[PDB]
């Protein structure tokens, strides 16, 4: 069927985003929060509903209890998700689930049952025709346009590397970090207590993230940022509450996206993303090397604090041999590049034959996914 | 060893209301909900899409 | 290290010289075999290496000489879409049993010389 | 028959050369290798590619396994040397196997089964008007151009020596030696152990291979050089792997080759080359042995190494008769003297008379090759 | 005998072992592990400690880092090695170090700088006596009481085969596989994500290896084993991790050591231990092939997973020819085993002749090892 156009829906931890094959941007991108009331309703006849989900969650923070249904890569609460996929589908979208196929996305390393929960409820529930797997990593590399080079993707749940040369995956060199940036919200909303800020519940964990997203950078050099902030108060900017309050931010400005490089701070002993990507780039094949050094992809929402891709390149490059080219490669549009390249996926003429058929699902079980998907 | 990928139909092809519904309802499944419009290129022949191009495209 | 220079002074001109004349006659010849059917359509190629990466005159050329209907190329201008389109080409020739060795798409897209006039000639060899 | 030129193939255990009749050096020349890949393939719409063969099986290395179809001159796998056949006869010379006729080399003491299935290959699948098969230490005389000699043809599978005199040759005389530059890779990546480097895979073998040929020279005193070595480090050099790292490769490198020459080092009971070239010689009659004493010939990629004519030359001279006067010709071209022998051999207006017909083929089955040839 | 009793210390990957010469049991066994403190230094008037050595830094694994000193049989950290020492000699067997000759062990093939740093520090900083060096392996022969046989031994570092005949062993035959246990823990840290059980940290390091210790078996074929777990519940055990939870492993116990017999588990294409026996029986002599056959001894902690004789020994014959037996000889008393031959080493009367006296070190320095040991 030519004119069926299946839809591609990135699903993370932070986000969701959902649009149609062979577009360039997604339709409808909103935030993958629930949120039910905390307080007593004396209104009568103002209405019945109980659960909120999107955009209709962030206006009314102040009465709700928000919380993710995705923790860490990991659906920790179906129904909450199955509301997420409604909203998806009917009221953003206003498509019927049962005439496209979906492509969905998850991390490499996840628990086995959560392919098979997800394969059985977007076949059951939906009864979509078809559906696909796939890992956020490749299709990164997808929309990259190379066939070669190492992804780092970093989300709001999960971290990972993975390489591939020549379009073949090694999967002994994937490495799995779960830091991500629920634990730089969090990080930060524990050093801004020093200035006497206290946020506490889960709006003002929304209004921390809007501070880390409008409010932050990665120094190049940390000792000589911190010299410079104790030297003087240039490093300094303000931030409007919803309260109208105004608050200082000051120094902590480039000390909470430094944990990424630094896990000491929140207690992990991990190495850094830096240091991951080499390990990553090492545990490879020796002939191979020099093309993952020339084709370092950064992909992910988190990836977007500025000066982060000069950090990178200067601690990969003080780790790497000398005489090696390391080149960098950051789109202005990556946040979207996980959506964008698995559309491609679902451009290709091959890959129709790729899809896990209704007919294959009631013949094989839940368990097909792990046999048919990567 | 020896057959075409994509002469073969798609495996997703395999499987009383009314009439103004149905129109209604096959019309939404377009990514613009409306019919494409006939001279006129696809998304991927446009310019304006973010991804680069590949080498021989740029030499040219 | 004399003789070692002069063996090397040795597969540096002759090995180079005779290999590049007969490629480049080879190319010549290639390109005018395939202009004089290409012609029956409005397609034309200057140059062998450069115009078949991107797949579409490969269909088009074996749409001419075979004469039924391949299928109409992927509608992009990417490495992937190119590596799609030669793909097509490539499982077309696996229909009619012509054999070709070490012969791949990423092969044809990077515009290695030997194996793109390899090709060639097998379509010369078959299509005659 | 003036304008139609046979087509020469030299086929080695290393490395394959093919070119046309009355040429001075072969138009082709690339490994003899078939690789496979042994990773994930993720990337959907790349195409798929079963078998990786000749010099662009030595570019992606990195993905791929790396078999050799001859192992000690023999033929272990047919499938991979109808592959390399393929792809000398239509990738690399473009030619078709009907229009010329096919020159073949081997070594002297060989299974007979490899020269009837030889015979069967060229004659039933590549359908050849004639096919003819000599030895390579034979077409080295031709090479040089003399009458007499001693011949030592030292490839990557295996070394031989052959006398001829007046053009007759002595089969009882003829030695043949199982060392070669394939064991020798194998003693230095051996040997490189003991300084800390750790060599493994089939790729890493390749590397090895191209170490021993830019950094290995042959001693005129062995001991002399050992105690050279331990006194300073003059005698170190350096060597830049893929990756950038740097190696060191120092006291190896006249004692990989030194193998040749004692045999004891890798465990073999056999003598070196020069004891079984001066065996070889004295297994002759006594009035020819002069003049096969000034009339030895050096050939194979093998004795490429720097100073081993020296080398052989005082080993040779010690062992002989002082009256006698020994000299070791080895051209520049050495590498190449088997291929121009055969074009040498191949464009004689005599030899026009000695090929095999295909209806000879027809009538005797594969048996005829021994009839013929020698 | 007048003579002060040698100490015999075994210095593996995984775990340090010490005792007297001989003694049938070794005095000292602790884990070979350095660990150093990482949290914040609270609680002024408790003593502090520099870094925690051995048996007590698995004592207080939740606030230390844990490091090994010997990766893949090399000693890359050499201040932890003699903190080690150190530790061995004054707290476990408390001797004093100056009066008593030293036995050490170590891998076949591996850097001189390692043999010529142990000596250096043995004579120079502890001030010993005498001392010698030897291969694991051949303890291990002479603990089986056998003059004849192949010993595969397998540690916690690397595995190595070495076929001795008669007191002759053959340096050519003997081959190193950098397979080992540290290797399956990391596999089964991997592979235990499936299930949703995350172990990150160093601490947990030695949690996987408790379970690969108390719940791993090797399946005598796996493909059917494969087959009846899927098939039903009678293959899972459940392990209580330290804080309380208890987790059911089930299908990994038998895919851990499987990855021994297929090293493509692990992304290697090495071969495994078994074709790794085999090819080091076939690259000895053809007469005494046979008794090599029926003498194959196993050694090292890795090879103590059940069932890994039975399939050992399946392995084997299925590649050897069908007109002889194969003996896989285990002792129970494997682990241990190389300590063992080592004590009775230093029992002989003879070998006190081979001792490196603390002159011989004066006259000739570091390098008397090579001249000496082996
Ligand atoms: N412009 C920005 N600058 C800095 N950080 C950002 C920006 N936009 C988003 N982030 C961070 O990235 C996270 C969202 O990541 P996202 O790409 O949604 O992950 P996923 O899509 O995998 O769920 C947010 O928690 C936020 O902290
Ligand atoms: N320049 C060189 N110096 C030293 N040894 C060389 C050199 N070139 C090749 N060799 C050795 O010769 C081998 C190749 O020999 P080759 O001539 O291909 O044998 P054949 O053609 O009979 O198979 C290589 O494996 C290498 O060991
Ligand atoms: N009972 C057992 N069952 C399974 N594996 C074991 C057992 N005991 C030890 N091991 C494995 O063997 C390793 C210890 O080997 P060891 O003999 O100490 O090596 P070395 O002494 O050469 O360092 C440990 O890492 C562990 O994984």
């Amino acid at each position: 069927d030519d004119d069926i156009a299946a839809l591609v829906v990135d699903n993370g931890s932070g986000m969701c985003k959902a649009g149609f094959a062979g577009d360039d941007a997604p339709r409808a991108v909103f935030p993958s929060i629930v949120g039910r009331p905390r307080h007593q309703g004396v209104m009568v006849g103002m209405g019945q509903k109980d659960s909120y989900v999107g955009d209709e969650a962030q206006s009314k923070r102040g009465i709700l209890t928000l919380k993710y249904p995705i923790e860490h890569g990991i659906v920790t609460n179906w129904d909450d998700m199955e509301k997420i996929w409604h909203h998806t589908f009917y009221n953003e979208l206003r498509v019927a689930p049962e005439e496209h196929p979906v492509l969905l996305t998850e991390a490499p390393l996840n628990p086995k049952a959560n392919r098979e929960k997800m394969t059985q409820i977007m076949f059951e529930t939906f009864n979509t025709p078809a559906m696909y797997v796939a890992i956020q990593a490749v299709l990164s590399l997808y929309a990259s346009g190379r066939t070669t080079g190492i992804v780092m993707d970093s989300g709001d749940g999960v971290t990972h590397t993975v390489p591939i040369y020549e379009g073949y995956a090694l999967p002994h060199a994937i490495l799995r970090l779960d830091l991500a940036g629920r634990d730089l919200t969090d990080y930060l909303m524990k050093i801004l207590t020093e200035r006497g800020y206290s946020f506490t519940t889960t709006a003002e964990r929304e209004i921390v993230r809007d501070i880390k997203e409008k409010l932050c950078y990665v120094a190049l050099d940390f000792e000589q940022e911190m010299a410079t902030a104790a030297s003087s108060s240039s490093l300094e900017k303000s931030y409007e509450l919803p309260d109208g309050q105004v608050i200082t931010i000051g120094n902590e400005r480039f000390r909470c996206p430094e944990a990424l490089f630094q896990p000491s701070f929140l207690g992990m002993e991990s190495c850094g993303i830096h240091e991951t990507t080499f390990n990553s780039i090492m545990k490879c094949d020796v002939d191979i090397r020099k093309d993952l050094y020339a084709n370092t992809v950064l992909s992910g929402g988190t990836t977007m604090y500025p000066g982060i891709a000069d950090r990178m390149q200067k601690e990969i490059t003080a780790l790497a041999p000398s005489t090696m080219k390391i080149k960098i490669i950051a789109p202005p549009e990556r946040k979207y590049s996980v959506w964008i390249g698995g559309s491609i996926l679902a451009s290709l003429s091959t890959f129709q034959q790729m899809w896990i058929s209704k007919q294959e699902y009631d013949e094989s079980g839940p368990s097909i996914v792990h046999r048919k998907c990567f | 060893p020896d057959s075409n990928i994509y002469k073969k139909p798609p495996i997703y092809k395999q499987r009383s209301k009314h009439l103004i519904e149905d129109l209604i309802i096959e019309s939404s499944k377009f990514p613009a909900a409306q019919p494409p419009d006939p001279n006129q290129p696809a998304k991927i022949e446009t310019d304006y899409w973010p991804c680069p191009p590949s080498l021989a495209v740029v030499e040219t | 290290d004399n003789d070692n220079s002069s063996a090397r002074l040795f597969e540096r001109s002759r090995i180079k010289a005779l290999a590049d004349e007969r490629e480049v006659v080879q190319k010549k010849t290639f390109t005018k075999w395939v202009n004089s059917h290409l012609a029956r359509v409005s397609c034309r190629i200057t140059d062998l290496y450069k115009d078949l990466r991107d797949g579409r005159m490969l269909i088009k050329l074996l749409e001419v000489l075979s004469g039924e209907m391949l299928p109409k190329p992927t509608k992009g201008k990417m490495r992937i879409h190119c590596l799609e389109n030669v793909d097509k080409a490539l499982q077309f020739l696996k229909e009619q049993r012509v054999h070709l060795e070490n012969m791949g798409s990423h092969d044809i897209v990077d515009g290695n010389h030997r194996l793109v006039l390899g090709l060639i000639w097998t379509i010369i060899l078959r299509f005659q």
